[PDB]
């Protein structure tokens, strides 16, 4: 016999102050106990379990479906924490293409990576006499068992672990490891290439692990997780959006489920009305009715759905580009490809929940999930192309109260550009009028005024219902952009609205904040200045508004 | 050559904290300098059986192309065990100049205690999540880690015995993996200084407080006060009210009764003129009641005053300024906005450092997800500090201008 290099050990403990476990096992059917006695008796023979004695106090419970199934639950909520198996799932997209990939089958490794032996006692399990006539057939596991907390992060550390002088001193190929199975690529001439797969094969046999001589079921192109895998492209698996007279949550869970899956290779897909009728239900079985607004979105999907799309894999030689265009609703879409036509990826954003907001914020923080994103798939940051000016960037960023940045990006003239579509003078204007606004409101009855008086004469004062003072103010500053010219200085002692203001939204919640912004797009000049209220400053009236 | 026991505070398991995606550059020098640790076992790899976690990345120092590894032990050193101290040098910020020096090298001649030594995992992440990462722990003690330097005190004091025994006029202060050494001499006697106590530390940064102090409330100077002027004359008095109590508005108040277009010149009248020359030698005076306590946190208020100027603020309680201060230093940063406050916070935490021993708590007027996605492209320092976002434009930002 060729002496077989030991795997070893990963030392485990149990979860501080726990202890092991102590279930008690269901009583089985005779035909049940003698199929486990069988499965137990072979497994025994090949050295997976061991009998053992009464000593041993724990216990778990033991099933067949035959198939043994033990159920380690209670010993998994025992057991300590593991560093993850996995820390996310690969893209397509980064993958890179080889000439040849090879599948191989390590799955008869999986219960030949032995268990560290202090920890064995707390895999016992007990196997039910004929009738109970007879103490049950005792047993523990020395090897990694089926669902079990640490069988999957052991075996792929054993398996790295076993791996890396082969991975090292072949670096013209790629080794990967994904559950049972190992994933060979290379560029060589497909001889050389099973050649070395025939090495690893070996070199895997050196620690008793056996690969099968029979042809890999896997071939292309390759299901996973919702992804087919060809050997120059990749896609999503088919996507079908069916036909449905009435939809109800579940379906458009579903729906929402089918068009976020899809929308990382179709460009286009929108969201916004299908999972908005979604909001604040949390009834699985309501039936909701379809707004219009969702029927052109979806219809929109399903033309954008009409036939398949792929992508194509990464190509480190060539640069990264990510272009993105603006579609209403705080909806934004994108593409990252290295040649044009052919797209890495694509995606969509989708803006934060705020009370106020504008095109360029979007923009920016859409550029900061596709720089993360690039950067976990890619490892680099992609060059932009946006639709916005560079003079509307350099006019934004250097007037923002807060710091931005958005890293090398060119312009691309794709409608609707992102535009500023106001800006306040840094002076007051000579020539303008003046206009000194204040609101009010009463915090009982929700009676308020709102108004104004001007260094010309012209004065107004208007009485609201079911008000406060924020809308009152809002409201005056409002009626000062409705009376005035195309240059006007506007004097407050709101800090709410000059807080709002000052964060230059083009859209808001509040409609009498969309109609304070619809009056700036159409001023020339405006500047807002803001002074303490109560301080006994002239024309700042403030008795004006509270009669 | 003897390790001291360590342990957690009571009630307290690992760190474990994401680590965050790296470009590929970065990877492939933490890969180059952990293989290199490892061969001179500062570092082991570890196996699945180590849940914990702490962040790890590299930057590029001043004056060096060379990658380095920096570990962000921020969980872990609010976890470990209050460590026990030492007062701080308040002559330190009183001297002419302070030098500071990287002596975190030597933390890795002192071996790790056993049993905490898992605490101390990190990962190399993979490219596209293809592998769990590279896991490795410390063996002796890592750069980075607040146990470092309490558990090295003992061998800097004997290692700077001679050099302390020598110039009694030289402060010298220990910070992470940081030496402040502070004295009065000549920039070149100073630089010479440095050098001999750098091949007296080997056989084994110019900083100047005495330019630094704090920034008073100043109010315009002029002729002809225009409308406008007079309102934000009365904002800014009305402002520091509340940090100083005397200041009185009403007179300058008194001259913006009518409704009067902004650009009109006001004459002012005496009452007017003798209120602002009482306002301005009220301001002439410190604030009343300020101390510092080193029970509490430090809070750093940062505004954007754009072509390149930033304005801070340190204060523990609200209008009660340990420190202001202007930072509108231009060093390869004029068109990146992230870049500035990433300076600037390195900056105002050396001063914080170098005045009360410990790093302030900074709020950030930028958006989470750009300084997440961008603070680490520009950090140089081998600390960090802590800090919030500001979302809402303060009113007073123009009042620090
Ligand atoms: C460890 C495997 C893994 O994590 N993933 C995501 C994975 C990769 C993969 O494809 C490759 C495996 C090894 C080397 C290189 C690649 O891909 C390069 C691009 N490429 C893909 C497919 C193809 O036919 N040619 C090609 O050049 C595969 C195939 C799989 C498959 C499955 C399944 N079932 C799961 C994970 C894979």
């Amino acid at each position: 016999m060729v002496p077989i290099s030991p795997i070893e050990t990963v030392p485990v403990k149990l979860k501080p102050g726990m202890d092991g476990p102590k279930v008690k096992q269901w009583p089985l059917t005779e035909e049940k106990i003698k199929a486990l006695v069988e499965i137990c008796t072979e497994m025994e023979k090949e050295g997976k379990i061991s009998k053992i004695g009464p000593e041993n106090p724990y216990n778990t419970p033991v099933f067949a479906i035959w198939r043994k199934l033990v159920d380690f639950r209670e010993l998994n909520k025992r057991t300590q924490d593991f560093w993850e198996v996995q820390l996310g799932i690969p893209h397509p997209a980064g993958l890179k293409k080889k000439k040849s990939v090879t599948v191989l089958d390590v799955g008869d490794a999986y219960f030949s990576v032995p268990l560290d032996e202090d920890f064995r006692k707390y895999t016992a399990f007990t196997i039910p006499s004929i009738n109970n006539e007879t103490p049950g057939i005792r047993y523990q596991y020395n090897v990694l068992p089926q669902g079990w907390k640490g069988s999957p992060a052991i075996f792929q550390s054993s398996m790295t672990k076993i791996l890396e002088p082969f991975a090292a001193q072949n670096p013209d190929i790629v080794i990967c490891q994904y559950m049972d199975d190992l994933y060979v690529g290379s560029d060589l001439e497909i001889g050389q290439h099973r050649t070395k797969i025939e090495e690893l094969r070996q070199h895997l046999l050196r620690w008793g692990l056996t690969t099968p001589d029979k042809k890999h079921q896997k071939e292309p192109p390759f299901l996973w997780m919702g992804y087919e895998l060809h050997p120059d492209k990749w896609t999503v698996q088919p996507i079908v959006l069916p036909e449905k007279d009435s939809w109800t949550v579940n379906d458009i869970q579903k729906l929402v489920g089918k068009l976020n899956w899809a929308s990382q290779i179709y460009p286009g897909i929108k969201v916004r009305q299908l999972s908005k009728l979604l909001r604040g239900t949390k009834a699985l079985t309501e039936v909701i009715p379809l707004t219009e607004e969702a029927e052109l979105e979806l219809a929109e999907n399903r033309e954008i759905l009409k036939e398949p799309v792929h992508g194509v894999y990464y190509d480190p030689s060539k640069d990264l580009i990510a272009e993105i265009q603006k579609q209403g609703q705080g909806q934004w879409t994108y593409q990252i490809y290295q040649e044009p036509f052919k797209n890495l990826k694509t995606g969509k954003y989708a803006r934060m929940r705020g009370a106020h907001t504008n095109d360029v914020k979007q923009l920016t923080e859409a550029v900061q999930k596709i720089t993360t994103e690039s950067i976990v798939i890619w490892g680099k940051t992609p060059k932009f192309k946006l639709p916005i000016q560079k003079e509307t960037w350099e006019t934004w960023w250097t007037e923002y109260w807060q710091a931005t940045w958005i890293p090398e990006w060119e312009f691309v003239n794709t409608p609707p550009l992102v535009k500023l579509w106001y800006q306040l003078e840094k002076e007051p204007i000579v020539g303008a009028e003046t206009f000194y606004v204040d609101g009010a409101a009463n915090r009982e009855t929700k009676l308020g005024k709102a108004g104004y008086v001007t260094n010309k004469g012209r004065q107004k004062v208007v009485p609201l219902t079911n008000t406060t003072n924020q809308k009152t103010e809002l409201q005056a500053i409002y009626l000062a952009l409705q009376d005035s010219g195309l240059e006007v200085n506007i004097v407050t002692d709101s800090q709410y609205a000059l807080g709002i203001i000052q964060a230059q939204p083009d859209k808001s919640e509040s409609e009498l904040v969309n109609q304070i912004i619809e009056q700036l797009i159409k001023k020339e000049k405006v500047y807002l200045a803001w002074v303490p209220a109560h301080k006994g400053i002239g024309g700042n009236e403030q008795v004006d508004k509270l009669v | 050559i003897e390790t001291v026991p360590v342990k957690l505070k009571p009630g307290m398991d690992g760190p474990k904290v994401k680590q965050w995606p790296l470009t590929e550059e970065k990877i492939k020098a933490l890969v180059e300098i952990c293989t290199e640790m490892e061969k001179e076992g500062k570092i082991s790899k570890i196996g699945p059986e180590n849940p914990y976690n702490t962040p790890v990345f590299a930057i590029k120092k001043k004056d060096s192309t060379k990658w380095r590894k920096l570990v962000d032990f921020r969980e872990l050193n609010k976890r470990t065990q209050d460590f026990w101290g030492i007062p701080h040098p308040a002559g330190l910020k009183k001297k002419k100049s302070v030098t500071v020096l990287d002596v975190g090298d030597a933390y890795f001649s002192v071996p790790l205690d056993e049993d905490f030594r898992k605490y101390t995992a990190f990962t190399i992440p993979s490219i596209n999540n293809e592998t769990p990462g590279i896991r490795y722990q410390y063996n002796v003690l890592p750069q980075g880690w607040k146990g470092s330097p309490a558990i090295f005190q003992s061998s800097m004091t004997k290692i700077l015995e001679p050099f302390k025994k020598q110039n009694p006029d030289i402060v010298i202060y220990q910070y992470m993996d940081d030496l402040y050494v502070g004295s009065d001499l000549e920039i070149g006697q100073h630089r010479t200084k440095i050098e001999e106590l750098r091949q007296h530390l080997l056989r084994w940064y110019e900083l100047h407080p005495d330019k630094w102090t704090v920034q008073p409330i100043v109010l315009p100077e002029k002729d002809s006060w225009t409308v406008n002027d007079i309102q934000k004359l009365v904002g800014k008095l009305n402002w520091a009210s509340q940090i100083y109590p005397g200041i009185k508005v009403r007179q300058l108040s008194k001259l913006l009764r009518g409704t009067k277009a902004l650009t009109e010149v006001i004459p002012l009248t005496e009452e007017a003129e003798l209120e602002l020359a009482e306002n301005r030698e009220i301001l002439k005076e410190p604030v009343h009641g300020v101390y510092y306590d080193p029970s509490k946190d430090l809070i750093a208020e940062i505004q954007k005053q754009g072509q390149g100027q930033w304005t801070y603020q340190i204060y523990q309680e609200p209008f009660k300024n340990l420190k202001t201060g202007k930072y509108a230093r231009m060093r390869g940063a004029h068109t990146n906005d992230v870049k500035q406050l990433t300076e600037a916070v390195q900056k105002i935490t050396t001063e914080s450092i170098v005045i009360w021993g410990k790093t302030p708590k900074f709020k950030l007027p930028i958006q989470k997800e750009t300084w997440e996605t961008w603070w680490t492209e520009y950090w140089q320092a081998t600390w960090i500090p802590e800090w919030e976002f500001v979302n809402t434009p303060p009113l007073v930002k123009l009042w620090y201008q």
